[PDB]
């Protein structure tokens, strides 16, 4: 009484409503540190003028 | 200093001639390391 | 995934028996284990449940103060220590397993379990 387990399972059946269906989620966070920038885009580099 | 899971380490080396305590003066410590640890820290210790 | 029961059998009233139920095969997770029993001509009935995490136990009224459910996570085994045996305890005892995590332990008394053992006879004599 008044002592519960903090977690609970999802009920994921293929017949569940889209609202209750499982969705995979990925969150991309970008970070500039006090360190070299090592993650870069595919943009081609050019010569310097 | 460990901020937002990043352990920043600055340092400085200088010659001295004193046996008592910290020499009086001024010098700046430059960053050397930034480790992306995300490790929780509340205590530390030294090893000689 | 298989539930393999052992122990039990014949014991005189007032005595104690221990049932074991070992889980074999690849499991992703275990939420809870339970013991049920079915006496001849009667409906299968909840006995006890244990949460795998933390080991909190829930008991049918009929076995409180007499039976203890326990778990060995490393051996993937649940136990029922059946003390102060009475004639009314005579039944086939079934091990059950679920991956369903309820916040509410008492739910394990009425939850339909996913996996069942073969059943082990306990017979209490005079």
């Amino acid at each position: 009484f008044n002592c519960y387990f903090p977690l609970q399972s999802y009920g994921f059946q293929p017949t569940n409503g889209v609202g209750y269906q499982p969705y995979r989620v990925v969150v991309l966070s970008f970070e500039l540190l006090h360190a070299p920038a090592t993650v870069c885009g595919p943009k081609k580099s050019t010569n310097l003028v | 200093k460990n901020i937002d899971g990043y352990f920043k380490i600055y340092s400085k080396h200088t010659p001295i001639n004193l046996v008592r305590d910290l020499p009086q003066g001024f010098s700046a410590l430059e960053p050397l390391v930034d480790l992306p640890i995300g490790i929780n820290i509340t205590r530390f210790q030294t090893l000689l | 995934v298989q539930l393999v029961e052992s122990g039990g059998g014949l014991m005189q009233a007032g005595g104690s028996l221990r049932l074991s139920c070992a889980v074999s095969g690849r499991t992703f997770s275990t939420a809870a284990m339970g013991w049920f029993r079915q006496a001849p001509g009667k409906e299968r009935e909840f006995v006890a449940a244990i949460r795998w995490s933390g080991g909190s136990a829930y008991y049918a009224d009929s076995v409180k103060g007499r039976f203890t459910i326990s778990r060995d996570k490393a051996k993937n085994t649940v136990y029922l220590q059946m003390n102060s045996l009475k004639y009314e305890d005579t039944a086939v005892y079934y091990c059950a397993r679920t991956e369903y995590v309820s916040y509410l332990l008492s739910d394990y008394a009425t939850w339909p379990y996913d996996y069942w053992g073969q059943g082990t006879q306990v017979t209490v004599s005079s």
